[PDB]
């Protein structure tokens, strides 16, 4: 579900916000980034990639 | 600040309370020390 | 097939299996009477799941 604020437990990793498409692309082996301030900011879905 | 990790989601989804209760206190000591040097040194920022 | 296994390896010579690929239930392994020590350290068993 996007554009709704949900908690979200991505393979473990638990939080709350929204999910929203990305114009940022991950290079093939990373699985989650980090802001300037080391804050989670975007996930690979694990069954979608 | 001693604790097991520095996200507060993962001491509550990996400990029962009783013992996440230590990691969430120095976790509070921790930032409750930054953020009251931060509003001392933004106290004396705006008396200058 | 290793805790149901017939052979367990001597304590200077500990057997070591990797675990990996694949889905665990760790639920059924604490509520069974089976065990009469079960005690988790950096996690609690109840979360495990």
């Amino acid at each position: 579900v996007k554009n709704k604020c949900v908690n979200f437990n991505f393979n473990g990793l638990t939080g709350t916000g929204v999910l929203t498409e990305s114009n940022k692309k991950f290079l093939p082996f990373q699985q989650f980034g980090r802001d300037i301030a080391d804050t989670t900011d975007a996930v690979r879905d694990p069954q979608t990639l | 600040f001693g604790a097991i990790s520095s996200v507060l989601n993962d001491i509550l989804s990996r400990l029962d309370p009783p013992e996440a209760e230590v990691q969430i206190d120095r976790l509070i000591t921790g930032r409750l020390q930054s953020l009251q040097t931060y509003v001392t040194q933004q106290l004396i920022r705006a008396a200058e | 097939e290793v805790f149901n296994a017939t052979r367990f390896a001597s304590v200077y010579a500990w057997n070591r299996k990797r675990i990996s690929n694949c889905v665990a239930d760790y639920s059924v392994l604490y509520n069974s009477a089976s065990f009469s020590t079960f005690k988790c350290y950096g996690v609690s068993p109840t979360k495990l799941n």
